């Protein structure tokens, strides 16, 4: 749509399932 | 960056590296959004004040990297430009209003585990995420301190400062295109961009879908990591129909 | 900076 798909998933962690050392900072902070 | 640490492998795969030809040296950050474009901010290229007026060949793009000064051969990717649009309205006489340009690349680049557009913001993802407190990440091989460089890409999450408190804390006028980012003087962690980011991106991840958006860039500030001080960036979204416009007529 | 391939150059 707005965005061509796949854009934003990264190949070594979103498409892996894996997170990188400090992204939960990020989604802790969304309230 | 200031205050950052070490990013990991494959950690921000749309990270760009703006190269100057001669003499060969860094000169700014940048984001892949597609497989043929590249967004920075426009005082990268354009800038009176210190005589700065680059064109499509004084400039290469290198995609993938994590060292700052290595060929990581077979990992990075350099591209020649084709075409460099720089909004319009940018006022580098004032405040680096709309500070944003855009840069086609020769030949569309091969994505791989390094190499990854991050996603350009619509309305609903601005809205829901462009609010005080909410925290982005900021990537680049700028310098560490005020001027002492970092061998690999930097990395630093900042929250979003309300809107009030940026415009007090400079004589600068600021406007809507642009939003500010850091820690207050009283919150104990401190980080920040710096010379050599600029052009870098301001992202964000989706609690919703999962995906990084772009939501600013690394435009200016004064100083770096100096308490009451905070970075500007330029507002991605409200230019994004600008950018629209340019890639689907370009 | 360590030197860039000279087919980029171009
Ligand atoms: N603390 C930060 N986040 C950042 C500091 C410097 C950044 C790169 N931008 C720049 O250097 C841009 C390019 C033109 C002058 N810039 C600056 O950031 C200037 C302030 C600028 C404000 C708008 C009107 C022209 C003067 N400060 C320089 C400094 O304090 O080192 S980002």
């Amino acid at each position: 749509g707005s965005g061509e798909a796949d854009c934003g998933l990264r190949p070594l962690f979103e498409k892996k399932s894996l997170e990188d050392k400090t992204e939960r900072e990020l989604l802790e902070s969304y309230i | 960056i200031v205050e950052g640490s070490d990013a990991e492998i494959g950690m921000s795969p749309w990270q760009v590296m703006l190269f100057r030809k001669s003499p060969q040296e860094l000169l700014c950050g940048a984001s892949l959004i597609s497989d043929r474009w590249v967004l920075t901010a426009a005082h990268c290229l354009l800038y009176p004040p210190w005589d700065k007026n680059f064109t499509e060949n004084d400039l290469l793009v290198r995609i993938g990297k994590h060292s700052r000064t290595r060929y990581e051969r077979n990992i990075e990717k350099i591209s020649m430009l084709e075409k460099i649009y720089i909004h319009p309205r940018y006022n580098w006489r004032e405040n680096l209003d709309r500070d944003i340009a855009l840069m086609k690349l020769k030949k569309p680049v091969a994505f791989s585990d390094y190499i990854h557009p991050v996603c350009l913001p619509d309305r609903e993802t601005a809205a829901s995420l462009l609010q005080a407190g909410y925290k982005g990440r900021v990537t680049g091989w700028g310098n560490l301190k005020e001027t002492g460089q970092p061998s690999v890409l930097q990395v630093v999450n900042l929250p979003i400062v309300e809107r009030p408190v940026c415009k007090d804390s400079t004589r600068i006028r600021i406007t809507d295109n642009m939003f500010c980012a850091g820690y207050k003087p009283d919150e104990g962690k401190r980080g920040d961009a710096c010379e050599g980011d600029s052009g870098g991106p301001f992202v964000m991840k989706s609690p919703f879908n999962n995906r990084w958006y772009q939501m600013g860039i690394v435009s200016w500030g004064e100083g770096c990591d100096r308490d009451g001080k905070y970075g500007f960036y330029t507002h991605v979204f409200r230019l994004k129909k600008w950018i629209q416009k340019v890639i689907d007529q370009f | 900076y360590e030197p860039i391939p000279e087919e980029f150059a171009q």
